[PDB]
C-alpha cells in the first residue's frame, strides 16, 4: 500500500520535468471541472493531490467510498493511470488496455522472508489487460530483474 | 513464439513478444434456442444469442455427458457459462419435466475457488443468474458448525 | 476596503423566459438555466445570455442536476 | 480612421550566409557521436541539417530570432556537444547550445557577453569571427578600430575570460582568416588596409595571442601588392604559412619572411566578354594521411587544389602546385566533413553536398600542373562540364535572388517566378499538392463513393469500390493493375460499411441489407431489415462493430453485431426524438463508440450517449446542416465533430468525451454550395484529414496543435476516399471529379506553418539570367518571361498561358531569341483593345516594340517586330496609362501613344526640382499617379486633361529610397526602401476635401482657395512645402529584406480581409493583413507586448526568486535585441503589429505560456492561442 502512493507521486513529479496535462489528462475545458468536483470528495489528502493530476490509487487501506470514486473516474476515462495492489486484480473487474507489473517481490510471513510473485497472481493480474468491448488486443508489461526473466 | 525480438538498452533489456492472431474459426457456435426451455432463461441472449468458441466446443462433452472434464482455457474465457452448463447438466436428472418445479433436497454441487474474495464473486453470479429456479447458493463459513441448517 | 477609483439561491425556479417550471432543463458555460425550448428561442435573436450577456455560443448542456436540485430528493 | 496592419512571414528568407560543422544534438540515438551534422544561418533565420545518411536532411527549424546574425562559428572545446558561437547585431557575443527540451528541439543560450552598441556599425566588433581550432579562444574584429579576443574555458558551467583588446586606429580590415596551431599559442592573420594614406597599400599582418603574458602581440607585418583579396591558413609543414589570393596569382608567405612563393593561377580558354582579373574566393584545407591538399576556388566557379611538397632536389623546401578540379557554381564558404562528403554553400542559390571519389590529378603530371619553380608561366585549360571528381548526392532549392514575380491564381495563391542560376520557371503555391493518375470515365451523375477492404478474399488486396447514383448504384473490384466491375442496384445507397470482420451492411432508403462473403464473387444476404409501416430512412451511420439508422422522423434504431460471430441484434428498444433527424455521425475508427451525434432540420445539433442515452448538449447554428462527420485523432485523443453546412460555411467542434460538451468552435467559409465532407488517413508521422467538397476542395488536417484548412490544386472533387495499391501507394486517394469521372491521385505536400508554400515546376547552369516577368492586361493570367545573356548582349522571351509554356510558331523551341537587344525594363501594353504589344528598352537608348500573337489553338506564340524609337534616358519604369505607355525618363515623365513608323510623344511633364530619377511608378484608375525617386521619397500627381500634363499635389517629409510602390487605395500608398523598410503613406484630409471639391485644371493656375496657414508655409519654407501638403506617415515597419514587389490582393482564398503580399530579394513572401476590428488590434497588441519582453520578465522573476526563496538576460530572445529596437531600426514602427513574434507563443511549453499569460486580466491561454491561430485559417 505504501509503495502505491510512492510510485504514484513519483510519476506525478517525473512528468513535471517534462510534460503533464495533455499527456497526463484530457482537455481542461469541461473535464477539469468534472475532475475538480469529484476530487473534493476524496477522504485521504494524499490522493486529493494525485487524483487532481490524473493519477489514481486503489488499495484496501482506502475506504470503500474512495476506492469506488477512483474507479468511476478511471472507468469514464478521467484518469490515465491507476496504481494498484493485487487487490484490484482479484475481486474488482476493471479492464484497461495496458497493465504493468512493477517488481516481482512479495513478502511471505510463512517463510519470514521475501519471495517472487506467484504465477496464479501474474496470470490473474494480466487478466485485466485489454477491455473486451473496445480494444482488439491487450498488452501486458513486466518489469523485473534479469534472473526473473527466465 | 515467432516474432519475438530483444532490444538491448543501457539500464535494462526488453523482450517484445508479438500478439497472437485470432485462431482458425470453424464448426458452429451453439445457439440459445438449442437449449431445453427450462435452462434457456439462464443465458441472456441479447448480448450473445450464441456461445463463444471456448464454450461452443465443450458443449457436447459437458452438457450432453457425465464424463470427467479437464477444460484448460485462457483467462477471461467465460468459466461462468462453462461450469454452469455442467450445473444445468446435473440439474436435469433431479428436474421434473411434467411439473416445471424441481427437486431441491436431492443434490449438492460444490464449486471450489482458490481465494475467499474470488468466492464471493462466483456466489453473486449463481445467485443472480439461477434465481429463476429457486436454487439457493451460499458460501461455506461452517464455523463451529453453526450454519448446518 | 472598497475602491471606487479602480444558503444563497442564485437559481430562479420559474424561467426567465417561460417564467414557468424548468422542463427539459439546460445549462450553459455560466450557471444559466433554461428550458430546451427557452434557450433555442433566445438564440433566434440574442447572441448572449438573457442575463449575463456573456457568450453562450449556443452551447447548452442537459441540466439534469437542475431536476435533481428541483427534486425534493436532489440527485 | 487609421490603418492597422498585421505582419506575417510566410516563407522565410533563404540566402544562407553562414555555416558550422559540428555535432550539436544527440537525436534518436541513446549514445551516438559523429561530427557529421551542420547548422546553417541567414541573418534572421537559422536551421539544422544532418548528414551521414548520404543526403542532407532537415532536422529542425528554430524560433524566429529577431536580430541580424553577423557571424556563426562552431566552437568545439575540450572536455560534450558543440555549441555554435553566434555574434550578431546587438553587440552581443552569444554562445548558444541547441538542445532538446519538451518534445522539440530548442535553441538555448549560455553566455551573451556585451560588446558596444546595437546596430550594424563599422567600429563594432562583429562580421569577422574566427575561432581557435582547438577551442581555446574566440576572436572577433570590426572593420576599422578594434579587435577583441575572448578566452573560452569550460567548467561546471561554460566560462569566458574578460576580453583581450588591440586597437589600431585607422586600419580597415579585410579577411581575418586564422591559423591552426598545435596548442602552442593561437595566432591569426589579417589583411588590413589603411584608411588614411595617400596611396592604397594593403598589408598582411600576423597576431599572436601570448597565453603566458596574456596579451595580443603583433609579430610580423608585410606589405603586399594592392590586389590582395583573401588569406588562408596552411596547416603545419611538418612559423605558419598563409596562402594569399591576389588577382591573377597566388602567394604563400611565411611569418618570418623566409619564403614568398608565387604561383600564377591558371585560366580558362574562352574568356567570355567581360573578364575580370580572376581572384580566389574560398579555400578550404582538408588533410589526411600525410596528404595535405587544399581546395581553393576562383570567381568563375573553377576549383583548384594545392599541395605543398618538400622539393627534395634543391633542399627540403616548399613546392606549391595549382591543378584543376570539377568546378561548381560559386560558393560563399566551403566545408568538408570527416566523411568524404563535401558541402558547398552557394552564394547565388541552391546549396549542394558533394562526395569526391577521384581526389584529383596526381602531383606527378607536368602537363597540367603548375609549380613554384618559376612563378612566371601560365597554363590554359578547358572547363569540364562532365563533373568527374565530385558527385551531386544532394541539393537544397533556395531562391536567393527573386528579382521580379507575379501572382497567378489569387485564391490558392500561386506565385510565378524564375530561378536565377538555373533559369527555370518556379511556381510557388499554397495548396495541397494533388497528383493525378489513371482517370477513367464513369457514367453520368454520380454522387458519393465508398471503399471497403474486400471481405470475400481474406488475406488479399482485393477491395470493393462503391459508387452511387440517384437512381442506380454501381459496384467495382480492386487489386493491383486489375480494376474490374461486378449488392442492391435498383435503390439509392445512404451508407455502406464493414462490420466486425468478413461482413458488410448496405443501408438503402427503403430497406437495410446485411451481406457476408461466400466463396469469391458471391455474397449472400443473411438478412434484410425493413421499416415497420414502410418509410424512407433519412440517414444512417455506423461504427466498426456498431450501427445506427434514423427513419423518417419518429424513432432511432440501434444495431450491434454479436460477439464471437457475425450477427445484428436490433433494439428493442428504439429511442424517440422531438424533430426530424437530418443527419447522424458516430466515430467509425473504433470497435465501440460512445456519443452519437444527432442533427436536425430545425438547425441545431444534439449529442447522444452510448445511463445509456441522454441528450447531453446543444448547438444552435444558422442554416440547416448539409453534412456531418465525427473523428478522433490519435495524438491528442481529442474527439472532433466536423460539421459541414449548406451555404458554404464549414465548422468544427472539440467534443468532451465524458461530458459531451461543445467547445472550441472553428468556422470557415469555403466556396458557395453545401459542403458534404469526407474522411481519410495520411502522413506528411501518421495523420487524418477531412477533405471538404464545395466549389473547391479543402483538406482540413491538423499538424501538431494547430489545424489548417487549405485548398487543393485540383479544382474540385465531388467525393473522395482512401485507396491502397501497387504501384506503391502511400497517401494515395481515389475520387470522383466534378465532371463525374473516376480518377486516382496522390496527395503530396501539406502546408504546415513551418514551410507553407510548396514549390512546383550533372550540374545545371543557364547562361541567361532572368530579368522581368509580365502579365497580359486583358488575359487575366498568362505570364510572359524575359531574360538576358551574360556575355554578348542577347535576350530570350518565353511565354506561358495556363499550365505549361508554348511552342514558338511551328518551331521546336519553346522560346524566342532576340539578338542585339538587352532589356533594361519591359512592359506589355495594349494600345488598342484587340491586340497586345511588347515594349523593351535597350541599353543603347532605343525603345523597341514587338507584337504578341497567340495562335489559339495550335497553340503557340509569335513575336513580331515593328518600330525602333530613340530615347534620352534609360527608362527604368513604364506602365499602362489610359490608351498609352506612361514611361518615365530619368528626370521627366513622357506619355506615348502608338503611331505608324514609330511611337510618338503624346505628352511630357517636367518634374519638380527634387526628383533625379524615377525608379518606379504606379497609378490609380487613370486619375492619379504615384512616382517614386531614387533618393527622395515619393510624389502624387493628377492627370489633367485639357492641360495635357500632370500637376503634383503632394510630396513627402523624409528621404526614402524606393524600390517599389503601389496604391492600396486612392488616398494612400504602400512602398519599400533599398534598406528594408516597408511603409504606408496617406494623403491628408485637408487635401482630400480640396481634391474632391475641384476640377484638376484649377491646381496649376487659377483659383484654389488655400487656407491662410498653408501659403505662409510656402513663403516660410520654399524648399520643403513646395507642393504644398505632405503625406502623413501611416505605417512603417522594418523587414530586413529588400522588397521587390507588392501584390495587393482583393482576398486570399476567399478570406474577407484583403491582404497585400510582398516578396523580397533574398527570397521571401510576407503579407500585410489589415486588422478590421478595434477589438482584435487591442488583443494582438497585448500579445505582442507579452511576448516582446518575455526574456526580461523571466529574468526579473529569476533575480527576485534568488533574492528571496533563463539565467541570461536574453534567454527568451536568445540574442540581446529588444524587439521594438530591431523592428524599428531606421524609423519607429507605427501601426504594424508583428505577427511573427506572436507566433512564437505557440512554440513555448505550457508552463511558460501560462506564465506569460498571467499578466492579462483578460482571457486564458487557450483563447490567446485561438486568436493567434485565427489569422492563417480565416484571414488567409
Ligand atoms: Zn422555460
Ligand atoms: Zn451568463
Amino acid at each position: 500500500r505504501k509503495e502505491t502512493s510512492r510510485t504514484a507521486t513519483w510519476l506525478k513529479n517525473k512528468f513535471a520535468e517534462e510534460n503533464i496535462t495533455h499527456k497526463l489528462t484530457k482537455n481542461d475545458a469541461g473535464s477539469k471541472q468534472i475532475l475538480k468536483t469529484e476530487a473534493a470528495n476524496v477522504l485521504d489528502p494524499s490522493l486529493r493531490k494525485l487524483i487532481e493530476s490524473g493519477i489514481g490509487t486503489h488499495h484496501a487501506g482506502l475506504t470503500r467510498s474512495d476506492r469506488s470514486l477512483s474507479e468511476d473516474l478511471f472507468a469514464d476515462g478521467l484518469l490515465q493511470v491507476l496504481v494498484c495492489t493485487a487487490t484490484l486484480a482479484w475481486g474488482v473487474n476493471l479492464p484497461a488496455h495496458t497493465v504493468i507489473i512493477k517488481g516481482t517481490d512479495v513478502y511471505s510471513p510463512e517463510k519470514g522472508s521475501w519471495e517472487q510473485l506467484s504465477p496464479q497472481d501474474v496470470l490473474q493480474m494480466l487478466g485485466r489487460a485489454g477491455r473486451p468491448r473496445y480494444d482488439t488486443f491487450g498488452e501486458g508489461i513486466i518489469i523485473t530483474d534479469q534472473s526473473n526473466v527466465q | 513464439p515467432e516474432g519475438s525480438f530483444k532490444r538491448v538498452k543501457p539500464q535494462y533489456d526488453e523482450i517484445h513478444i508479438p500478439a497472437p492472431s485470432k485462431p482458425v474459426i470453424d464448426y458452429e457456435l451453439k445457439e440459445i434456442t438449442s437449449l431445453p426451455d427450462w435452462c434457456q432463461e439462464a443465458f441472456p441472449s441479447s448480448e450473445t444469442t450464441s456461445l463463444n468458441p471456448i464454450q461452443s466446443k465443450v458443449f457436447h462433452a459437458a452438457f450432453e455427458g457425465d464424463s470427467n472434464m479437464l477444460i484448460c482455457a485462457p483467462t477471461g474465457s467465460g468459466k461462468t457459462n462453462i461450469a454452469l452448463l455442467t450445473v444445468l447438466k446435473a440439474l436435469s436428472h433431479h428436474y421434473n419435466p411434467k411439473t416445471k418445479k424441481l427437486n431441491l433436497s436431492a443434490f449438492k454441487i460444490v464449486y471450489i475457488a482458490p481465494l475467499k474474495a474470488l468466492v464471493q464473486e462466483q456466489v453473486r453470479e449463481f445467485q443472480r443468474r439461477l434465481a429463476f429456479l429457486g436454487i439457493k447458493v451460499a458460501e461455506l463459513t461452517g464455523d463451529s458448525r453453526l450454519s448446518r441448517k | 476596503l472598497n475602491q471606487e477609483w479602480n444558503d444563497l439561491e442564485k437559481i430562479p425556479f420559474k424561467c426567465t423566459l417561460c417564467k414557468e417550471d424548468y422542463k427539459s432543463p439546460v445549462v450553459t458555460n455560466c450557471g444559466h438555466y433554461f428550458c430546451g425550448s427557452c434557450f433555442a428561442k433566445d438564440m433566434k435573436k440574442g447572441t448572449k445570455c438573457f442575463i449575463c450577456h456573456k457568450e453562450t455560443h449556443g452551447s447548452a448542456k442537459v441540466a439534469s442536476d437542475l431536476q435533481k436540485m428541483l427534486n425534493k430528493r436532489k440527485s | 480612421d487609421e490603418l492597422y496592419l498585421y505582419h506575417l512571414t510566410l516563407k522565410k528568407q533563404t540566402n544562407f550566409v553562414h555555416s558550422c560543422i559540428g555535432h550539436f544534438v544527440d537525436l534518436e540515438a541513446g549514445s551516438k557521436r559523429e561530427q557529421s551534422q551542420l547548422c546553417v544561418a541567414t541573418e534572421t533565420h537559422l536551421e539544422l541539417y544532418d548528414t551521414a545518411d548520404g543526403e542532407l536532411k532537415l532536422i529542425a527549424k528554430f524560433q524566429n530570432l529577431f536580430a541580424t546574425i553577423t557571424s556563426m562559428k562552431s566552437l568545439d572545446l575540450p572536455h560534450w556537444p558543440t555549441f555554435l558561437a553566434l555574434t550578431s547585431d546587438s553587440g552581443n557575443l552569444s554562445i548558444v547550445q541547441i538542445i532538446m527540451h519538451a518534445g522539440a528541439l530548442r535553441l538555448k543560450t549560455l553566455v551573451n557577453q556585451p560588446l558596444t552598441r546595437t546596430t550594424l556599425r563599422r567600429v563594432s566588433p562583429i562580421s569577422y569571427m574566427e575561432i581557435d581550432p582547438n577551442g581555446r579562444c574566440i576572436i572577433l574584429s570590426s572593420v576599422e578600430q578594434n579587435k577583441l579576443c575572448f578566452l573560452v574555458d569550460y567548467a561546471q558551467k561554460l566560462r569566458i575570460s574578460s576580453p583581450l583588446e588591440i586597437i589600431r586606429p585607422h586600419m580597415v580590415t579585410l579577411d581575418m582568416a586564422v591559423v591552426d596551431v598545435n596548442f602552442n599559442n593561437p595566432c591569426f592573420v589579417t589583411l588590413e588596409i589603411d584608411n588614411a594614406a595617400t596611396q592604397l597599400s594593403v598589408h598582411l599582418i600576423f597576431y599572436v595571442l601570448e597565453l603566458g603574458l596574456n596579451h595580443i602581440v603583433k609579430k610580423a607585418d608585410y606589405l603586399v601588392n594592392p590586389s590582395a583579396n583573401f588569406v588562408l591558413s596552411l596547416p603545419d609543414l611538418s612559423n605558419p604559412f598563409v596562402v594569399i589570393g591576389f588577382e591573377n596569382h597566388i602567394l604563400v608567405k611565411d611569418m618570418n619572411g623566409f619564403f614568398s612563393l608565387k604561383v600564377e593561377i591558371p585560366k580558362r580558354s574562352i574568356t567570355n566578354s567581360r573578364h575580370k582579373n580572376v581572384t580566389i574566393i574560398s579555400g578550404i584545407v582538408q588533410k589526411l594521411k600525410n596528404d595535405f591538399f587544399v581546395l581553393l576556388q576562383s570567381n568563375h566557379g573553377d576549383l583548384f587544389k594545392l599541395t605543398v611538397s618538400p622539393d627534395t632536389n634543391d633542399r627540403n623546401r616548399p613546392l606549391v602546385q595549382l591543378s584543376y578540379f570539377d568546378t561548381i557554381q560559386n560558393s560563399h564558404q566551403l566545408h568538408i566533413f570527416k566523411n568524404g562528403y563535401l558541402f558547398a554553400l552557394s552564394e547565388m542559390n541552391n546549396n549542394f553536398l558533394f562526395q569526391f571519389e577521384k581526389l584529383g590529378v596526381e602531383k606527378n603530371d607536368f602537363s597540367n600542373v603548375l609549380t613554384s619553380k618559376d612563378p612566371n608561366k601560365s597554363l590554359v585549360f578547358e572547363p569540364s562540364i562532365k563533373l568527374q571528381n565530385l558527385s551531386i548526392l544532394s541539393q537544397q532549392l533556395n531562391l536567393n535572388p527573386s528579382i521580379k514575380s507575379q501572382i497567378v491564381s489569387d485564391s490558392p495563391l500561386s506565385i510565378a517566378t524564375k530561378h536565377f542560376t538555373n533559369n527555370k520557371i518556379i511556381t510557388l503555391t499554397n495548396a495541397v499538392n494533388y497528383s493525378n493518375l489513371i482517370s477513367t470515365s464513369l457514367p453520368p451523375n454520380a454522387t458519393k463513393l465508398w471503399l471497403i477492404p474486400d471481405p470475400a478474399t481474406t488475406g488479399d488486396n482485393n477491395t470493393l469500390l462503391f459508387i452511387t447514383f440517384p437512381k442506380k448504384t454501381m459496384i467495382l473490384q480492386i487489386d493491383n493493375e486489375s480494376m474490374e466491375e461486378l449488392k442492391l442496384s435498383q435503390d439509392t445507397t445512404i451508407h455502406t460499411c464493414l462490420m466486425g470482420s468478413h461482413s458488410i451492411i448496405q443501408v438503402c432508403t427503403a430497406e437495410l441489407r446485411h451481406i457476408v462473403p461466400t466463396g469469391k464473387s458471391r455474397y449472400s444476404n443473411k438478412l434484410t431489415w425493413v421499416p415497420p409501416a414502410g418509410i424512407r430512412i433519412v440517414c444512417a451511420t455506423s461504427s466498426k462493430t456498431q450501427l445506427i439508422i434514423s427513419l423518417s422522423n419518429y424513432e432511432l434504431v440501434y444495431f450491434k453485431i454479436d460477439v464471437s460471430s457475425d450477427s445484428l441484434i436490433e433494439l428493442t428498444t428504439h429511442p424517440e426524438l422531438d424533430t426530424m433527424p437530418s443527419k447522424v455521425a458516430i466515430v467509425q475508427d473504433t470497435q465501440h463508440a460512445d456519443l452519437l451525434a444527432i442533427a436536425d432540420n430545425e438547425g441545431m445539433i444534439k449529442i447522444m450517449s452510448l445511463d445509456f442515452l441522454t441528450v447531453i448538449s446543444l448547438q444552435l447554428v444558422s442554416e440547416k446542416i448539409s453534412d456531418m462527420i465525427m473523428v478522433r485523432d490519435s495524438s491528442i485523443g481529442q474527439l472532433n465533430l466536423h460539421v459541414g453546412l449548406e451555404n458554404g460555411v464549414y465548422m468544427k467542434f472539440h467534443i468532451g468525451d465524458v461530458d459531451g460538451s461543445f467547445t472550441d468552435i472553428k468556422r470557415r467559409f469555403l466556396g458557395l454550395k453545401p459542403v458534404s465532407l469526407s474522411y481519410l488517413r495520411e502522413i506528411s508521422k501518421w495523420m487524418s484529414c477531412v477533405v471538404c467538397h464545395s466549389s473547391s476542395t479543402w483538406v482540413s488536417y491538423t499538424w501538431k496543435n494547430v489545424w489548417t484548412i487549405r485548398q487543393l490544386k485540383d479544382q474540385n472533387m465531388l467525393s473522395c476516399s482512401k485507396f491502397v495499391n501497387a504501384d506503391v501507394a502511400i497517401n494515395g486517394v481515389c475520387s470522383i471529379s466534378s465532371s463525374g469521372r473516376l480518377n486516382i491521385g496522390r496527395v503530396s505536400n501539406f502546408p504546415t506553418l513551418d514551410n507553407w508554400f510548396h514549390v512546383h515546376e550533372m550540374l545545371q547552369i543557364s547562361t541567361f539570367r532572368p530579368r522581368t516577368i509580365l502579365s497580359f492586361p486583358n488575359n487575366p493570367k498568362s505570364i510572359l518571361f524575359i531574360d538576358n545573356h551574360s556575355g554578348k548582349k542577347q535576350c530570350r522571351i518565353s511565354l506561358q498561358i495556363d499550365g505549361e509554356c508554348l511552342k514558338f510558331g511551328s518551331s521546336d523551341h519553346l522560346y524566342k531569341i532576340l539578338d542585339d537587344i538587352d532589356c533594361v525594363s519591359a512592359a506589355i501594353i495594349d494600345f488598342t483593345r484587340q491586340a497586345d504589344h511588347l515594349i523593351i528598352c535597350a541599353g543603347d537608348k532605343r525603345l523597341l516594340t514587338y507584337k504578341i500573337l497567340v495562335n489559339k489553338d495550335k497553340l503557340s506564340f509569335d513575336i513580331e517586330l515593328l518600330h525602333q524609337t530613340e530615347i534620352i534616358s534609360p527608362i527604368h519604369a513604364m506602365l499602362k496609362f489610359k490608351n498609352f505607355l506612361l514611361t518615365a525618363m530619368g528626370s521627366t515623365i513622357v506619355l506615348y501613344g502608338l503611331g505608324k513608323k514609330q511611337l510618338l510623344r503624346r505628352s511630357v511633364t517636367q518634374t519638380p526640382v527634387s526628383i533625379t530619377k524615377i525608379v518606379s511608378m504606379h497609378q490609380w484608375n487613370y486619375e492619379r499617379l504615384a512616382v517614386g525617386d531614387i533618393h527622395e521619397s515619393v510624389t502624387l500627381f493628377i492627370w489633367d486633361p485639357a492641360g495635357n500634363v500632370f500637376i503634383p499635389y503632394v510630396d513627402d517629409s523624409v528621404k526614402r529610397h524606393v524600390t517599389v510602390l503601389k496604391f492600396l487605395d486612392e488616398a494612400t500608398v504602400i512602398g519599400a526602401d533599398r534598406y528594408g523598410n516597408a511603409w504606408t503613406l496617406r494623403s491628408p484630409p485637408e487635401c482630400e476635401k480640396i481634391m474632391s471639391n475641384h476640377d484638376p485644371s484649377e491646381l496649376s493656375n487659377g483659383a484654389i482657395k488655400y487656407p491662410l496657414d498653408v501659403i505662409t508655409l510656402q513663403q516660410k519654407l520654399p524648399n520643403t512645402y513646395d507642393c504644398k501638403f505632405k503625406f502623413q506617415l501611416l505605417n512603417h515597419f522594418f523587414v530586413n529584406d529588400i522588397i521587390t514587389d507588392f501584390h495587393i490582393l482583393d482576398s486570399l482564398s476567399n478570406s474577407d480581409r484583403p491582404g497585400c503580399i510582398y516578396m523580397g530579394l533574398q527570397g521571401t513572401v510576407g503579407c500585410f493583413i489589415p486588422l478590421l476590428s478595434k477589438g482584435n488590434v487591442f488583443m494582438m497588441g497585448n500579445i505582442e507586448n507579452i511576448m516582446a519582453e518575455a526574456d526580461d520578465t523571466f529574468y526579473l522573476d529569476y533575480e527576485s526568486r534568488k533574492k528571496n526563496n533563463i539565467i541570461c538576460e536574453g534567454s527568451c530572445s536568445i540574442l540581446g535585441r529588444d524587439h521594438q529596437e530591431y523592428r524599428s531600426y531606421y524609423a519607429p514602427v507605427r501601426k504594424v503589429i508583428d505577427g511573427d513574434l506572436c507566433e512564437n507563443f505557440l512554440r513555448l511549453s505550457l508552463n511558460e505560456q501560462e506564465f506569460l499569460a498571467k499578466n492579462l486580466k483578460s482571457v486564458q491561454v487557450e483563447d490567446i492561442i485561438q486568436t493567434i491561430n485565427e489569422v492563417r485559417t480565416n484571414y488567409m
